């Protein structure tokens, strides 16, 4: 930590300085960065805070994270910038030009996402979010309302920011954060982008660590939030996702399933019905791998994912005494899956 | 340096520190006395000293009083400035107020702290003038 931590804070400031660190933006900070006069004063304070962040640096801590008061001050200034983005979202909420204001809000959201990366970089900025209005930060709560309301990519960035925040957040703090996702899962749609859904799946893995999300369960089927999300995963339309990116979203779901499998706690559940459909989707991916019959890094990743999928399928058979009842729905896939399993055994080396 | 100097700081005494306090930002204040480049950071090193609030740590009370007088002078020197934050100043003032309370708990005389208290009245009086 110490000077190296300060350098890491400076590197986050350097990323904010870089135009733009956020994807799809020509410039970050500066003209993109900039009452409006109070916001300008906050931006000057954030620059001072960035200079301060350069000058100065358990499970919730995770990897030790440098904390800068200036970064927290920059985060408050970022919250004012976020508030202007939130105000455009609030104006949209009031509504029953504006898109340009939304684009300005989106640039602010991109800055907030860069700030979120900086918040991942700096503990103090994360701590200010952790304290919240009194909990969720008031700007963050407005951002959560904005996330419910490009904009989908910004929402995905917010979900990624929430997942980064959740790793920073204490599990009890994460539980207080948890159930925001259940409203978010309702916001999440097959129509909504798969890359955004993959970010949501990463958020779901952070949620799985949170106790309140852990209290939420696959059981209760469609009424249960987890089962409904699994059912969307089971459909796996992945229209936005292409090639490896579609596989990566499936791999992220497999990692989330693995995290559920690691947890001691983890039809009647839509997700259990979804898991047989998901296994069939994995079997279709396995059949493509069987058709491929790992020199490509993505192919090597797919082979590892297929090995993970096979372990998940073995876990699913262990999970359900009626493996066959799940199998009967997927039985045409299951005969292919058994051929795929032999191919996977051939693949294993 | 003041924590590091210890007995050597006592050998330097309040006056070597006072000479430095006289040399920089003393009485005249204004934009010229404080570098725009030092900005908050020159205040921040004082603010870090205020956050430590180590009147007890200093070997000589008079040297600590001179440092407290310099902090009171710094508050008089402080005027709202670009690259200077009133909220950051308030946090430094809050650290100074906690140090002042510790000085109040064991102070033979208010001394520099009484001057700091007058500085505390300033701005708080402006808040009274508004809020």
């Amino acid at each position: 930590w110490r000077q190296r931590s300060n350098t890491q804070g400076s590197i986050l400031i350097n990323l904010l300085l870089k135009q733009p660190l956020i994807p799809g933006s020509s410039l970050s900070l500066c003209h993109l960065l900039s009452s409006l006069s109070a916001l300008r004063e906050a931006q000057n304070l954030a620059f001072t805070g960035l200079n301060l962040v350069a000058r100065n640096e358990g499970g919730r801590r995770a990897f030790p994270l440098c904390q800068l008061p200036g970064a927290v001050h920059f985060l408050p200034l970022v919250q004012f910038f976020i508030g202007l983005h939130c105000q455009a979202l609030q104006d949209l909420a009031a509504a029953k030009p504006e898109d340009s204001v939304c684009i300005l809000e989106g640039f602010s959201v991109t800055a907030l996402s860069i700030l979120q990366h900086l918040v991942c970089h700096s503990g103090a900025v994360v701590s200010l979010l952790l304290s919240g209005v009194g909990g969720q930060h008031p700007l963050l709560k407005m951002l959560l309302h904005l996330l419910a309301f490009l904009q989908a990519s910004v929402l995905t960035q917010c979900l990624k920011v929430l997942v980064k925040l959740a790793e920073n957040t204490s599990c009890d703090f994460l539980p207080r954060f948890q159930c925001v996702f259940q409203v978010l899962p309702k916001c999440l749609s097959p129509e909504t982008p798969l890359p955004s859904v993959l970010l949501a799946v990463e958020l779901l893995s952070l949620l799985a660590d949170h106790d309140q999300l852990a209290p939420q369960l696959c059981s209760h089927s469609e009424g249960c939030l987890l089962l409904l999300l699994y059912m969307y995963i089971t459909s796996r339309p992945d229209r936005v996702a292409l090639e490896t990116q579609w596989l990566q979203l499936e791999q992220e779901v497999v990692w989330l399933l693995a995290k559920l499998g690691v947890q001691s706690p983890l039809s009647n559940c839509q997700c259990n019905v979804e898991v047989v459909r998901a296994l069939t989707v994995m079997l279709h991916r396995q059949w493509l791998t069987v058709r491929r019959a790992p020199r490509t890094d993505q192919q090597r990743r797919t082979v590892r994912c297929l090995r993970d999928t096979v372990l998940l399928l073995h876990g699913l058979s262990q999970k359900d005494k009626l493996f066959m009842m799940h199998c009967v729905e997927v039985l045409h896939q299951f005969d292919q899956v058994m051929p795929g399993v032999s191919m996977l055994i051939r693949g294993l080396p | 340096l003041v924590e590091m100097d210890t007995d050597q700081l006592k050998l330097y005494e309040e006056p070597l520190s006072k000479l430095i306090k006289t040399l920089f930002p003393f009485e005249a204040e204004a934009y010229r006395n404080i570098e725009p480049v030092y900005l908050n950071m020159l205040l921040e090193k004082l603010c870090v000293m205020f956050e430590d609030g180590v009147l007890m740590r200093l070997k000589s009370d008079l040297l600590k009083a001179a440092l407290c007088h310099l902090l009171q002078y710094f508050l008089k020197f402080v005027p709202a400035g670009y690259e200077s934050a009133l909220q950051v100043r308030k946090v430094y003032v809050r650290n100074i107020c906690k140090a002042l309370l510790d000085v109040l708990g064991i102070e033979v005389d208010a001394e520099y702290l009484l001057g700091p208290l007058y500085a505390a009245l300033k701005m708080e009086s402006m808040e009274i003038i508004e809020e």
